[PDB]
């Protein structure tokens, strides 16, 4: 049966519907598009961009070893590459 | 150059679903 | 609604082209259409290759399938397989790519405006499944175009250029055939062989000659099959053991076209003749003996004595016995002694590998064609990076060898599963239980219980 | 009638205990010699040189094997892809050592189980059902064909093929991990999809079905009884099941047609195990697993390891363990 | 309450996705993780 | 390479190839077209 | 004639498009089955031609 | 109508999405294992307890995206926001792996929630649960795979990571390390997967093969009423068929869908304990016997010491990199290859 | 002795199979 909603095959064929969505699917591609492009998803996750992985110079990646200076540990690595 | 590649297949690929859309206007005989 | 419903045909639209089993004329438009695509893939493919053809890199360095095709058949190619003139490869590209608008048009016409149905309209075109004479007369029609066909190669290859021969000296060339053979005892001693290491059955077909005298024969007995077909009708043992339907005839269709996958597959993978190892790169045996040879010269240069060499085994390192005593390379490619190639012929003797000829008559341009072959063998990953499974990204490649016989192999296993099920169901179909059992009536429940 | 319609009467007759059937008169023979032979081997067949390097692998359970660890092992390197007949043997001792029964064990299986998926679809024909439960067996039947037939002809030996044995098939398995990155490859990965996903979809079904069976049994009796063979009515609510289901997901997640739920289970894992059955036959042909070995680099050049990377490291263990005396050149091209 | 056939939001959808995902198969051969 | 002649074709000609594909999509835009039946 | 050989080959391409897209929708509308009869039979031997004219001229420039 | 019933009544109403009290357990914690597992994927790197780059963003793809495990250095630490090693700190924590954690958390709250949301829903409905039990051999596998793996050995670092290619390197490690392959309780489930793969195919494929004629088109679909009380196949014909092809069948309508539920369930419990057994080490690695007689008979070979073999190649070109914490440096010449390779 | 076992509890298969197949409970219409 119908536990009652307005069926989907009446919604994204009505105008109304596209009238609000051809606006916000978009939109938020581009928030998205943006929030990389600004590099901003960067500095919220701590993900290296290409040239932060390493020293110019350094060879051994910035593996953490104690569980409570471990915070501590990555905040000094990353002193480290300036 | 690639917007040439991709300005042709945009064209291409729309005559598809565009003579559907004709047929479909003429009430033609789908 | 003419058909064109699931109320009136009896099938869904995923089955839909069921739904023209018995609209002849329709049925015809969308074979016609349907020949359409695959002269326009034949067309657009070859221009897209030579399009992005350099003709200084091999052409198994660059993804190519077709053009390989077109110079095997002794157009645009001239010694070694070098590129001299890329015309006619654009000629055979327009030529396919214009015929498809043509057969394009045909098919669009008959499948809507022509004629459903033929038979009204023309006694000969028209036909129906179960008219045993009408079908093997188009049979017969058929035969005999492909007996021409197959003639058409025998014409290029004896009056028209020739083909290109591999095995021809000079490391290869285009040459015109003059004494093909007819001898039954050697066109059909290939028939006769082991399909298994050592024999290869037809796979095995070597030389020019022998595949421009297997084609005189087989144009010739495929337009006496049409006559025979067109003037005869089926006798009484064959009508009792066939299904006479439409859909019976394209299982059988489907049986054959498996088949003859399957043997491309082996063909394009092992034979290095009418897949030119210079066009379509080494095979896997090719390689792997290529790799024997190249460490072979390299330590022999060094003042290794290779037929004295004992490895790790107690075997030979370079050099050992096949199992029936012929001096073959060493190492795992034990395996690939059966490998012929004009790179390696050179050093045979009677008793395989000549020692002398290895420490004497060994060319550059083998060390060359073994290091090529060594470093060009048919290993790669699905995005193209080339080698080992274990080889880091760098080498963009992957052998024509590989994409046409996964390709072809994929192809036949479908077109198996296909006959099974068209075959299948036309039996149950012509006997009539192929929308279920009838329950007033079920057949089980008329038998007696096993125990 | 004559005596040639006689026997063909009792080949095709529904009333025998076993269908015997025209594949049937084929697969008997080819399974029984493939069954005897198989089991005289595997309890007592002497060492067999796979590698075809006079290294020979002791198989048999009389020469110190158990049952994990016995096979019947895959003819020598050194014959290759040639056909290799007791006939063309110099005797039996030398057919043993070079690995014949593999050979023997694995044509006639190969041809004994095709004539089974004839025979399948054979005795539909005489019983007036459908035929395409043959089609299904084609899956399982295809993938056999890869491991046994199609992986040694593109690899020019059945010294590679699959041994018949528990730990041969792993040693199968790792070396083709290595050479192929099978792991690595989509018509792998839709063979798993295919087999998660069947017994999921058979777990789902069974739990459906069982869910709603119709009480008409007491609780001291099992519920199986409430079933009697060849009752015309249904013994389960699929009304109810649905019901269930569709909640537990939604309403159309679910099914209510019991043919399109019943087609569904049988064409999720045989369309898998077509695709990986597909996989091993590509392999076969050198066409692997996708390769992103040293895909990421930064800005200077440095790889950046990936979990891809890590795979191949194991990878590469078993690469230069696999076969230690087989090789004598840097490349393992075949 | 259909105002719009279904079979064209059903084409442009699928453009949709066809385009976006030949875009990520694109950079698969360009830019981070081409091995370039 | 095409006939210089023939260059400035070069962006239709590297999309032709996949034009038979198509077809196949352009049947199933026709079957919501006509909506299955 | 550098010019008027592409010319002709997109009178190809154009015409081409047109007869990709004309022809089956001409076909399956009922209506001008005669007003257009005249169309594609005109259309036809203009593709026709206009591929023999575009193969003479790539005997002066290719 | 107390306030515990009338919130009852409105989270068990007939919506197109069912609610219930299993929903307040179920859609948090789902919607954040999902939604973390796409996060990280997305955007979280690996670098400081890998080595590894596992999202989009750094330029991996389907396959080599991961959630990977925290540093082994974590010991089996929740890894709270919160607690002592992120301090609240958003950003440090998806550095040290708190997604895993966090999704490994959540995912696991979540099952249990769909659980009960099957009996939740089997109960008003009215049906037998055997759903819900059904659904305890998953939860047996992750519980056993994710949680109790990990707290057996020195961290959650050695747990799976959430990824395509993650989990195969897990595959690879349990061939090399633990000799998975080996063990029964593994084969055991191998057999009830693959079992169950086959039961599903052989019992559609059969039903879909002996349908009874119950409409009159091609398209046998359309013959099915869901309220039809016949069975829309023949049991009769289909239990001779079996009988005749494959010496026995079923038939038992009852006990067929039962032992559906029963293979690939009591398979996927098997496999569990043998992980419990492996979060110990407790591995069927060796056979004794056997390699008693291969120290002392250098001739005698099989195919259980030739995949010993290839697994000492695992851990030995594997484990530097894969466990980057142990600072392992294998010269060239400890690794063991065999000939030319 | 481990031998013989594994070869006994393999025959004792192959012996449930014969009267699994051959005594089964015969499967009757009620
Ligand atoms: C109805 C039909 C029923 C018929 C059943 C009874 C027939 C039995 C046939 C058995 C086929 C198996 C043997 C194939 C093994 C093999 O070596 O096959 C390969 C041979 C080619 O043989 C190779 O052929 C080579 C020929 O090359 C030689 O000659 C060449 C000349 O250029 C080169 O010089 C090359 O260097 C040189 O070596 C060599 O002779 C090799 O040693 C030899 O291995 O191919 C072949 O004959 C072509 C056909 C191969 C068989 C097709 C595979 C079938 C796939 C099964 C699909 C399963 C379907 C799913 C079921 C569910
Ligand atoms: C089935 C139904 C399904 C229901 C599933 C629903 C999911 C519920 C959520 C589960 C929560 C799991 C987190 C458990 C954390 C854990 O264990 O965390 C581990 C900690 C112990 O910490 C570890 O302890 C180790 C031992 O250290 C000790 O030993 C050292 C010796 O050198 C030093 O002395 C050191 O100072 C001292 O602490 C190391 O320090 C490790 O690095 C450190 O991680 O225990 C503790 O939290 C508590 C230990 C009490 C046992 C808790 C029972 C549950 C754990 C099951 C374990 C049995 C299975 C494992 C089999 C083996
Ligand atoms: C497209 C190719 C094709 C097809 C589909 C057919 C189809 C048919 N032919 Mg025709 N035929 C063809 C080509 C073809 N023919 C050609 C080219 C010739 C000329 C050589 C003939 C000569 C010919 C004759 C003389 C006869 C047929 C007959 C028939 C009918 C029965 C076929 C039959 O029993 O198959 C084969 C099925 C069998 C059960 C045959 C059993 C023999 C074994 C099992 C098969 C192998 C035989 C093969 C010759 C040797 C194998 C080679 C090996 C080394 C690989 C059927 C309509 C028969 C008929 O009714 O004619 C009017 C008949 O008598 N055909
Ligand atoms: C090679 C592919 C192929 C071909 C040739 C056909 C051909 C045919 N189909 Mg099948 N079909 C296919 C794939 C194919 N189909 C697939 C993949 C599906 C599953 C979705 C179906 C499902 C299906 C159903 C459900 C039915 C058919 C039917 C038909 C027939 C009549 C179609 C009709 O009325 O069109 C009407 C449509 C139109 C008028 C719209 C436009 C169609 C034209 C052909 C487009 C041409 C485009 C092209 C670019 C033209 C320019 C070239 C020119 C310059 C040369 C026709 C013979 C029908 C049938 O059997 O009739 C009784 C039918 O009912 N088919
Ligand atoms: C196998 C393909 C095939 C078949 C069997 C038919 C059969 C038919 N067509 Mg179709 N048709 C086809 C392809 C096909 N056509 C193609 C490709 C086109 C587009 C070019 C057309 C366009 C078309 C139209 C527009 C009409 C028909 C009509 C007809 C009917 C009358 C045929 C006639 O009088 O010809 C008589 C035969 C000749 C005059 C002989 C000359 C034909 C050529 C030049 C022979 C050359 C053969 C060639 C060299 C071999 C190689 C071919 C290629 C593969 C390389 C008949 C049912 C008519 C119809 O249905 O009436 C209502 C109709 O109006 N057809
Ligand atoms: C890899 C194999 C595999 C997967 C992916 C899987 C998945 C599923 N099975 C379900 C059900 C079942 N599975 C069953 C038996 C089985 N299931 C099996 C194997 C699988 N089952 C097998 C082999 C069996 C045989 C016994 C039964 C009997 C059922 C059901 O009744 C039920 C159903 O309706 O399915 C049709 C569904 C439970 C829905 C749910 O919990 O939503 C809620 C989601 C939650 C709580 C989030 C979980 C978070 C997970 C655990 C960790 C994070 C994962 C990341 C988000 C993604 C990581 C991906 C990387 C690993 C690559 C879900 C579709
Ligand atoms: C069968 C294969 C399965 C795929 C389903 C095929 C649908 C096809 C179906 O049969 O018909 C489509 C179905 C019916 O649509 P309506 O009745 O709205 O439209 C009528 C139209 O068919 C008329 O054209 O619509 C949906 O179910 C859309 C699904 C959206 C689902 C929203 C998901 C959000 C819920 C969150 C996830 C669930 C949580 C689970 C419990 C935790
Ligand atoms: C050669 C040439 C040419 C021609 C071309 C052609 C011939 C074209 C065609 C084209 C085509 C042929 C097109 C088509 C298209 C199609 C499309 C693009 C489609 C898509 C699809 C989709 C997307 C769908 C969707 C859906 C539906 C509807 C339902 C279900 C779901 C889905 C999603 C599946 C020209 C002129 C240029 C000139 C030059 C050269
Ligand atoms: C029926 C039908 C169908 C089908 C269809 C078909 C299959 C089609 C075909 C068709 C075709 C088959 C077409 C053709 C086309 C062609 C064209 C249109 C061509 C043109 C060309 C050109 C124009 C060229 C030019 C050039 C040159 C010369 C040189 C270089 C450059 C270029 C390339 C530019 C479908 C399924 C869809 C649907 C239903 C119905
Ligand atoms: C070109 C060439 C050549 C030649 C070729 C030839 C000469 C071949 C032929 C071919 C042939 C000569 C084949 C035949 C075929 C056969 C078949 C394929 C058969 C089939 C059969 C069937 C199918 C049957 C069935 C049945 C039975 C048995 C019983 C009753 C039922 C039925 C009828 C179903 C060579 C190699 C020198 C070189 C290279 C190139
Ligand atoms: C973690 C966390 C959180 C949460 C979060 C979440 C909630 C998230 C969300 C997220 C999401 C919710 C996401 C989503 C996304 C999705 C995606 C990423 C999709 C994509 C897909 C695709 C790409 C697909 C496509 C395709 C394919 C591939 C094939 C087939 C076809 C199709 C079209 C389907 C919070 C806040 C608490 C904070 C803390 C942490
Ligand atoms: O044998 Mn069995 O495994 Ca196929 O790769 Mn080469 O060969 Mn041997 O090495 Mn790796
Ligand atoms: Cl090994
Ligand atoms: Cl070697
Ligand atoms: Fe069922």
């Amino acid at each position: 049966g119908t536990t009652g909603e307005r069926p989907f095959s009446d919604i994204i064929t009505s105008v109304r519907y596209w009238v609000i969505h051809s606006i916000t699917i978009p939109a938020l591609f581009i928030a998205g598009w943006l929030f990389v492009s600004t590099g901003l998803a960067y500095d919220v996750f701590g993900t290296p961009r290409p040239d932060s992985y390493y020293a110019q110079e350094q060879r051994s990646i910035p593996l953490v070893t104690d569980r409570f200076e471990a915070k501590q540990q990555v905040e000094t690595f990353l002193e480290q590459l300036k | 150059e690639v917007i040439a590649q991709l300005t042709m297949i945009a064209m291409i690929g729309i005559a598809g679903p565009m003579i559907i859309f004709l047929l479909a206007v003429r009430r033609g005989n789908l | 609604a003419t058909n064109r419903d699931q109320e009136s045909s009896g099938f869904a639209w995923w089955a839909g082209n069921a739904r023209l089993i018995n609209l002849s004329g329709k049925l015809l438009g969308a074979h016609v259409a349907h020949a359409g695509l695959i002269v326009f893939w034949a067309g657009a493919m070859t221009l897209f290759e030579l399009a992005h053809f350099i003709p200084e890199k091999p052409m198994y360095e660059q993804g190519l399938i077709l053009i390989p095709h077109i110079a095997t058949l002794g157009w645009g190619v001239g010694p070694g397989g070098e590129v001299v003139d890329t015309f006619p490869f654009f000629v055979v590209g327009v030529v396919h790519l214009i015929s498809s608008a043509v057969l394009g048009f045909g098919g669009v016409y008959h499948a809507i405006r022509g004629p459903e149905t033929l038979e009204e309209y023309s006694s000969f075109f028209g036909y129906d499944w179960k008219d045993k004479n009408k079908m093997t007369t188009i049979l017969g029609f058929h035969l005999i175009v492909l007996g021409i066909g197959a003639l058409l190669l025998v014409a290029k290859a004896m009056f028209f250029g020739g083909l290109y021969d591999t095995w021809a000296p000079g490391g290869g060339d285009v040459r015109v055939i003059t004494n093909p053979t007819l001898d039954p005892r050697v066109i059909f001693g290939y028939l006769l062989k082991s399909p298994f290491g050592g024999e290869g059955w037809i796979v095995s077909v070597n030389n020019l000659e022998d595949v421009v005298g297997g084609h005189i024969w087989i144009g010739l007995i495929c337009i006496a099959g049409g006559i025979w077909h067109i003037l005869t009708t089926p006798f009484g043992w064959a009508r009792r053991a066939f299904i006479w339907s439409g859909e019976a005839y394209l299982s059988y269709s489907l049986g054959a076209l498996s088949m003859m996958g399957f043997i491309a597959t082996c063909f394009v993978w092992f034979n290095n003749t009418v897949y030119p190892s210079e066009f379509y790169g080494p095979t896997g045996p090719e390689a792997s003996q290529a790799q024997a040879m190249t460490f072979l010269i390299r330590d022999q240069k060094l003042g290794a004595n290779v037929g004295s060499a004992q490895g790790p085994t107690g075997l030979g390192k370079y050099l050992m016995r096949s199992p029936t005593g012929e001096i073959i390379f060493g190492g795992e490619t034990m395996r690939f002694w059966d490998f012929r190639g004009p790179w390696l012929e050179p050093l045979r003797g009677p008793n395989g590998l000549d020692l002398n000829k290895i420490k004497n008559d060994i060319q550059p341009w083998q060390e060359r064609r073994a290091a090529e072959y060594m470093t060009h063998a048919p290993l790669g990953s699905l995005n193209s990076v080339g080698g080992v499974a274990t080889e880091i990204n760098s080498v963009n490649f992957v052998s024509p060898r590989s994409w046409l016989a996964t390709s072809h192999f994929v192809l036949a296993f479908f077109f198996l599963v296909g006959h099974l099920w068209h075959a299948g169901r036309a039996r149950a179909a012509a006997a009539g239980f192929e929308k279920g059992i009838d329950r007033e009536s079920e057949p089980v429940l008329s038998m007696p219980s096993l125990d | 009638a004559n005596l040639w319609e006689r026997f063909c009467n009792w080949v095709t007759s529904t009333d025998n205990r076993l269908y015997v059937g025209w594949f049937g008169v084929i697969m008997i023979p080819t399974l029984l010699a493939a069954t005897i032979c198989f089991v005289i081997a595997f309890i007592a067949a002497p060492p067999v040189d796979i590698d075809g390097i006079r290294e020979p692998v002791s198989g048999s359970l009389l020469y110190g094997n158990n049952i994990i660890t016995g096979a019947v092992v895959p003819s020598s390197n050194a014959i290759g892809l040639h056909f290799y007949p007791i006939w063309e043997a110099a005797s039996l001792d030398e057919w043993l050592y070079n690995g014949g029964p593999y050979q023997l064990i694995i044509f006639h299986f190969l041809l004994g189980a095709s004539c089974y998926m004839g025979r399948q679809w054979e005795l539909s024909y005489r019983l007036g059902m459908r035929p395409w439960i043959c089609v299904a067996y084609s899956a399982p039947l295809a993938s056999a064909f890869a491991v046994f037939l199609i992986y040694p002809i593109g690899q020019g030996s059945f010294s590679d093929g699959m041994p018949l044995g528990i730990s041969g098939t792993f040693n199968f398995m790792i070396v083709f991990q290595a050479e192929h990155n099978i792991l690595m490859h989509p018509f792998h990965q839709l063979g798993v999809a295919g087999v998660f996903g069947g017994a999921l979809f058979c777990a789902m079904h069974g739990s459906l079905v069982t869910s709603s069976l119709i009480r008409e049994t007491t609780e001291t009796e099992s519920a199986n009884y409430g079933y009697k063979f060849g009752q015309e009515e249904e013994t389960y609510n699929i009304v109810a099941a649905h019901g269930y289901f569709g909640r537990l997901i939604f309403q159309y997640a679910s099914f209510n047609n019991s043919r399109s739920l019943h087609f569904f289970l049988a064409a999720w894992p045989v369309v898998g195990v077509w695709f990986t059955a597909l996989g091993i036959s590509t392999m076969a042909f050198n066409l692997n697993g996708f390769n992103f070995n040293h895909s990421v680099i930064d800005a200077k050049g440095n790889v950046i390891n990936t979990w891809a990377d890590i795979i191949n490291r194991a990878n590469l263990g078993m690469e230069v363990m696999h076969e230690r005396n087989a090789h004598n050149f840097p490349l393992d091209l075949a | 309450g259909g105002r719009i056939p279904l079979w064209i939001v059903a084409t442009v959808a699928g453009m949709g996705v066809i385009v976006i995902v030949g875009l990520f198969f694109y950079g698969a051969y360009a830019g981070l993780g081409s091995s370039l | 390479k095409l006939p210089e002649a023939y260059a400035i074709f070069d962006p239709l000609v590297d999309v032709l190839p996949v034009i038979p594909v198509l077809f196949l999509a352009l049947a199933f835009v026709w079957q919501a077209a006509v909506g299955f039946r | 004639m550098t010019i008027l050989f592409q010319l002709a080959l997109a009178a190809l391409v154009i015409l081409s498009f047109v007869m990709v897209i004309g022809v089956p929708v001409a076909y399956a509308s009922p209506q001008d089955w005669d007003r257009s009869k005249q169309l594609i039979f005109l259309g036809s031997g203009l593709w026709i031609a206009l591929v023999l004219v575009v193969g003479v001229l790539n005997f002066f420039v290719v | 109508r107390g306030w515990f019933d009338i919130l009852d009544d409105w989270l068990k109403r007939d919506r197109f999405v069912f609610v219930g009290w299993s929903g307040i357990l179920l859609f948090p914690c789902a919607y954040l294992a999902l939604g973390g597992w796409l996060t990280g994927t997305t955007f979280v790197t690996s670098w400081y307890t890998h080595g590894l780059a596992s999202s989009y963003l750094e330029g991996c793809n389907f396959l080599t995206v991961a959630v990977s495990t925290p540093a082994n250095s974590m010991g089996h630490s929740l890894l709270l926001l919160w607690g002592p090693e992120a301090q609240g700190d958003f950003t440090r924590w998806c550095q040290l792996g708190g997604l895993w954690t966090f999704i490994a958390l959540h995912g696991a709250f979540g099952l249990i929630g769909f659980m009960l949301r099957q009996f939740e829903i089997a109960r008003l409905v009215g049906v037998r649960p055997y759903n819900a039990i059904a659904f305890s051999a998953p939860i047996a596998v992750f519980v056993s795979v994710f949680l109790i793996y990990p707290l057996g050995q020195s961290s959650w670092f050695f747990a799976p990571s959430f990824g395509v290619a993650a989990i195969f390197r897990f595959l690879l490690f349990f061939q090399g390390f633990h000799n998975w392959t080996l063990n029964p309780f593994h084969m055991m489930g191998v057999a009830g997967v693959l079992g169950g793969a086959l039961l599903c195919a052989i019992h559609g494929a059969t039903v879909e093969n002996t349908l009874f004629q119950d409409g009159e088109g091609a398209s046998t679909f359309r013959a099915f009423n869901p309220t039809q009380a016949e069975e829309t196949y023949s049991m009769v014909t289909a239990n001779r068929f079996w009988s005749q092809i494959f010496g026995i069948a079923f038939s038992n309508k009852r006990w067929l869908h039962f032992f559906m539920l029963f293979v690939p369930v009591t398979g996927l419990w098997m496999s569990a304990i043998g992980v419990v057994g492996l979060a110990l080490n407790l591995r069927s690695y060796d056979f004794i016997s056997q390699e008693i007689r291969a120290a002392e008979d250098p001739e005698f070979e099989t195919f259980y010491t030739k995949n010993l073999l290839l697994n000492e190649g695992i851990r030995a070109w594997m484990a530097p990199q894969d466990q980057p914490h142990e600072n392992f440096v294998f010269p060239e010449e400890v690794l063991p290859r065999g000939n030319a390779l | 002795m481990e031998t013989i076992t594994y070869v006994f509890i393999f025959a004792c298969i192959i012996a449930l199979f014969f009267f699994a197949i051959f005594f089964r409970e015969p499967p009757r219409i009620t």
